[PDB]
RNA sequence: GAGCUGUAAGUAAGCUUUGAUCCAGAGAUUUCCGAAUGGGGAAACCCAGCAUGAGUUAUGUCAUGUUAUCGAUAUGUGAAUACAUAGCAUAUCAGAAGGCACACCCGGAGAACUGAAACAUCUUAGUACCCGGAGGAAGAGAAAGAAAAUUCGAUUCCCUUAGUAGCGGCGAGCGAAACGGGAAGAGCCCAAACCAACAAGCUUGCUUGUUGGGGUUGUAGGACACUCUACGGAGUUACAAAGGACGACAUUAGACGAAUCAUCUGGAAAGAUGAAUCAAAGAAGGUAAUAAUCCUGUAGUCGAAAAUGUUGUCUCUCUUGAGUGGAUCCUGAGUACGACGGAGCACGUGAAAUUCCGUCGGAAUCUGGGAGGACCAUCUCCUAAGGCUAAAUACUCUCUAGUGACCGAUAGUGAACAGUACCGUGAGGGAAAGGUGAAAAGCACCCCGGAAGGGGAGUGAAAUAGAACCUGAAACCGUGUGCU
RNA sequence: GAGGGUAGCGGAGAAAUUCCAAUCGAACCUGGAGAUAGCUGGUUCUCUCCGAAAUAGCUUUAGGGCUAGCCUCAAGUGAUGA
RNA sequence: GACAAUGGUAGGAGAGCGUUCUAAGGGCGUUGAAGCAUGAUCGUAAGGACAUGUGGAGCGCUUAGAAGUGAGAAUGCCGGUGUGAGUAGCGAAAGACGGGUGAGAAUCCCGUCCACCGAUUGACUAAGGUUUCCAGAGGAAGGCUCGUCCGCUCUGGGUUAGUCGGGUCCUAAGCUGAGGCCGACAGGCGUAGGCGAUGGAUAACAGGUUGAUAUUCCUGUACCACCUAUAAUCGUUUUAAUCG
RNA sequence: GACUCGGUGAAAUCAUAGUACCUGUGAAGAUGCAGGUUACCCGCGACAGGACGGAAAGACCCCGUGGAGCUUUACUGUAGCC
C-alpha cells in the first residue's frame, strides 16, 4: 500500500524496471500515476491551437512495489504500533521513512 | 340465527335460516327502563320486565 | 487516516492532518395530503371561531397555540311533571378509528364448470371468492376419557396400523381409530359449605349486601370433630406481583495476518523453461493471457465510547404442613335430557350410539348422576353444566451468513437497461431494449463538400475494434467474370 | 344546453329481442381455470429383425369402448402342425 | 467353411450416432481456444477428422453418471427480409408574372393583377385541449411532393383586476347526514343541519400603449364597502333621536 | 380519373416454377399424365374464359349422450300466497 510521495518500482507492463515516483492516487479505482510511466499522446483541439500532447496515464496499483530503504529491493509492507500509532515496515528491514 | 338446509322428498337441498322468537318488551336496563328485543326463551329464563 | 463536493463526466468556486469525505450508535429538524379529526372539498386546496403576540392613528395582514365523533372520569343543571328522569353544559384523560406479505391460524357466510361416460341423491368441496378477529404462532389441553390387560393416566405433532374396519343411486367415489414406536413434557385457579368483620332494612332475631379468610375432589374430596406440627421453600412463561445491584455472553463499525526471482514468446505473463519459498492459510475475486508467494483476502488471533438482546449471582417479594372420623352440611338449573326441524362427526337419520344450532317442553342430589354404538339387567371406567396454561407443530413480504451435476439476454422475474412507452371513460391490460478498448489514448492537422458523409495523416497489438462500436450465420440486394 | 337519477338473477322501452361506451336471446374486467372437448390439427436423430386389421359378441351403441380373432417378445412342453 | 434368409403402413423387439452438465484420469491453447467460411477427405447410417482464411480466450479425449437431449409442416409465437411494383394512391377548389433571399425555389418573403366566401370560409363568448403563444437560430426525423418554411428541433421570453367570471352571499334537483330506524357480516334508509348553478343578489367607463397582456398596465374622470380623525343634530336611555 | 414525364411510394396474395391447345386418361370437369397439333427472345395499353381465382376452419344439411333463449296439463324443486 503506497502513498502519494513514495519512490516505487514497476513490476509489470511495458515499463517494468523503471522507478519514478507517485504523483496521483485515485483510490476508488486503485490506480496510481507515476512520473515517466505509461505515457500517452492526445489529440487536443484548439480551445490556442492544440496538437499532440504527452502526459502519463494511471497504472493499476498492484503493478507497483515499494523499495527497501536499506538494501534497495522491492518488498511488501507490514504494520506496527509505536506510541499507540501505526507505522510501515519493509518486511526485510525496519521503519520506512514516508513523510513526503 | 344460524343456517342450514331445507330438504325435499327427493333429498334436494336449499339454504335456509332459523330465526329466534324475538319479542319487544320493556326491561330494566341500567337506571332507566328501555324497550328492546328479547327472545321468548330468554324471557322465560333469566330476565325481569 | 488522505483525499473530498450523489449516479456524473466538466468548469468554476471551495473544504481538509487544528483530521475532511466515509462507516456504526444515539439525538435534533421533519413543508403539504392522507384514518385526517376546526368547517367544506373535484387528495396534495379553499374558508373560519377563540386565546395570546408583532405591527398599524386604527382597520386590513401576519405568527404561535387550541377547536371532530363516539368512549371514560368529575361537576353543575334540568322538559312534558311536584320530586325525579331523558336530556343539556363545563373540565380533565387520551380508549377506539386506518394499514398490512394481513402467507400461516381461528371464526361468519358459501358457488359453478367438473366426475358419475346423460342426471336429480352423491362428487368437485366446506374448495374459490367475500366479511370479521388476532399472534409470532394460533387452535387444543388436565378425563362425566381410552379400554376389556395383570390395564393406561392432559393436549398437540411424526411413523405404522391401512387403502384395513366401515360409509355409498352398496354406483362414481369417500375413508378412520385404539394398541405399538418416537419428538416434547407441567400443571393450576375459582363458585359453594364455613368463619370473621362492616352496612341497610329490620327488630336487633332474621334477611340481604360488601371485604377478607377457607376451599377445591371419585376406591369420593372439602367443611366440621379431634390429634401432630413451622420459615424453609416459591416466584414474575400459567400457578400473585416491582424493581434494584454486580457480572457473562451475543449482535450492531473494525485491526493484525506467512511466503518469488530470472529468461523466452508477446502489446502486455500469472503461460513455457530453470532454480526457490510458505502452509492451522492450495476458499474466492482482481491484476494488460491461466498467480498459494503482486493486490483485496483466506486459516488464525485481537477489538466497543454507545444502544439493544439474552443469561447468571445477590437483592427483592410471597407462603406452615400432616393424620383419623365419612356421609351431619357443601359440591356449577331453565342446566342435563326429551320431541320436531337441521348440521357436524370417515359415516347419505340408519341398529345410529356420540357432539352442536332454532322452537317448544323439562330432572335427580352420593342409596346421586354419566359412558361402554337401539333397549334392559349385571359388571368396568369416570364425576358434566366455571376459567387459565410453556414445549414438541405451520408460514416467509423480510434481515444476516451461505449453498446448487439451477438460467445465461426469445432464457432467468413482466422487469440485468418497468408496473414505465403505450392501450382503455373505468375496473384493468401491458412491452421492446446488455457487450469499443488493457487504458479514452474517442481520430491534432490537410483535402472535396452548405452540411451529412468520405480520402489521407495520426492513436492503438488490432479502426473491415470509430460509438448504429466483441464474434457477425441465413433469407434478401448488388458489381465483375469462366462455360452456356 | 348545463347539473343530476335508475346497473346485468338488473335497468330503460309510443314494443323493434330495442338500447345500456363502434359489441347485447342477456355488457365489460379479474378470479375458480391448465373448466370440459368420445372432435380437428400437431408430435423433432439413424440402421437391423419380424409384421397386422378394417371381423364376432354386448353397449343411450353405431366415425367411441370392452372381451375374443389376427401381430410381436420371452420361457416351456414335445409330434400334438401342413 | 457349406447352406439359407434379408419389400413393407398401425405396431412389437434390438443395436447405435450426436447435444448440455458432473466425477475421475489424461491432454491441448496468444507459436492462437470456441464460433463462423471454403475444400476434390473418412465411416454401412445417424456422423467424425484434416488443411487454409476470419476470430481473440477458452476447449476436446477415455470410462461412468444425469437430462429443459435432436423440428419442415400445428390458418403455431417472435424477429428480419421479399413478391405484387416503380404499380394503386398523394383527402372536395384558380391562379399568373415581376423582384428578393439562398448551395439549392412551381412550393419561402414582398408587389401588382386575377379569382372564391360573405345568415359567412367574417367578428365575439362557452366547453375541451394544455404552452401549441412571441423573438432569434435550424433543417436529421415529422409535413402524403419540395422547402431557405412551420402548430417540428434549439435557446431565451410572455398571462398584472376592490368594480370582468368564481370564492369570503342565497337556495333547486340531487348527494350527504349528529342523535335515530332496520339489517348474517359487509351495510341500507332517514330527522335537524350541511353541500350543490344551469337560476336570484351584487360597485368602471373613455382614450393611449407592446414582438407577445389589457374594462387588469398608463392618463383622465368615477363608484362601492370598511377604519380612524374633524365636527352642528344626539340628552334617565323606559323613553327619546338611536338601534332592535 | 385513366395514359406520357419529374417527385414520393403501399396492399390483399405467395410449395418451387423455363407455367400452350385438342382428343383421351385419371379421386369419374388437367399448364404439369399419353398421343398428336401448334409455337423465335423481351415489353406496353386493354378485356375478363380458366387457374374448381382472393376473402371468411359453410350460416343450408347431418352428427356430438356439445351449449344457450323460449313454452307447457315433461321430471324435480322453489320465491311467495292460503
Ligand atoms: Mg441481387
Amino acid at each position: 500500500h503506497i502513498k502519494k510521495g513514495d519512490n516505487v518500482k514497476v513490476i509489470a507492463g511495458k515499463d517494468k524496471g523503471k522507478e519514478g515516483k507517485v504523483i496521483a492516487t485515485l483510490p476508488k479505482k486503485d490506480r496510481v500515476v507515476v512520473e515517466g510511466v505509461n505515457i500517452m499522446k492526445k489529440h487536443q483541439k484548439p480551445t490556442p491551437e492544440g496538437g499532440i500532447l504527452e502526459t502519463e496515464a494511471a497504472i493499476h496499483v498492484s503493478n507497483v512495489q515499494l523499495l527497501d530503504p536499506k538494501t534497495n529491493e522491492p518488498t511488501r509492507v507490514g504494520y506496527k504500533f509505536v506510541d499507540g500509532k501505526k507505522v510501515r515496515i519493509a518486511k526485510k528491514s525496519g521503519e520506512e521513512i514516508k513523510s513526503n | 340465527a344460524s343456517t342450514g338446509n331445507r330438504r325435499s322428498h327427493a333429498l334436494n337441498s336449499t339454504k335456509r335460516r332459523w330465526n329466534a322468537n324475538l319479542q319487544k318488551v320493556r326491561i330494566l336496563v341500567d337506571g332507566k327502563p328501555k324497550k328492546v328485543w328479547v327472545s321468548a326463551r330468554a324471557l322465560k329464563s333469566g330476565k325481569v320486565t
